[PDB]
This record gives structure tokens, C-alpha cells and sequence, in this order.
């Protein structure tokens, strides 16, 4: 439906689906083909 | 927290005459009419 970027998608998968499918039965190591969002504080070096 | 999310665990026990299964399936249909993004599950006793 186009509502969710790249981004988002990825936050979701790490945030509401890894941690689980990880300690499903028989589930070795799960790879994120993508990355969990965290707080990105960009520094401008002018502003500083 | 169950299984890595915010959880409240409540006990209780079919009522005299009446089975553990038919109980747990009551559970289960008064569970499926909570509010959006509330799901629920067996633990302990009820797992086995």
C-alpha cells in the first residue's frame, strides 16, 4: 500500500519479528537483511 | 514480559463439572474481542 520505505520495513522485522523467529525451534542464526532504526543525532560541523 | 514482549499473566480454572478444554476455549474467544494489537498465549500447565 506504499505507506512503509526501506527503513521502515527493516525497524519493523528487528523490533517485532527477529527476536522471536531467533528462539523458534531449530532456528540456528538469523541474519537482517536491512537495519533496526535508532535515534541518528546528524552533527553539522558549521552549526557547531 | 512473555517471550520478549509486555505480558500480565492471569490464572483461573474451569468451573465444577466443566473441563480445562472447554474453559482454555472460552479464553480463547473472549481473547479474540480485546482492543487491536492485544494477542495472548498458554504457558505452564496450559502448554503441556
Amino acid at each position: 500500500d506504499g505507506t512503509m520505505t526501506q527503513e521502515d520495513i527493516s525497524d519493523y522485522v528487528a523490533a517485532n519479528m527477529k527476536d522471536a523467529i531467533s528462539r523458534t525451534s531449530g532456528v540456528g542464526d538469523v541474519q537482517l537483511f536491512g537495519s533496526q532504526y535508532a535515534m541518528r543525532i546528524w552533527m553539522n560541523p558549521n552549526e557547531l | 514480559r512473555y517471550n520478549g514482549l509486555p505480558s500480565m499473566e492471569i490464572l483461573g480454572q474451569a468451573a465444577p463439572g466443566k473441563s480445562t478444554g472447554e474453559a482454555m476455549e472460552l479464553m480463547e474467544q473472549l481473547a479474540s474481542k480485546l482492543p487491536t494489537g492485544v494477542g495472548y498465549d498458554w504457558t505452564g500447565m496450559s502448554y503441556q
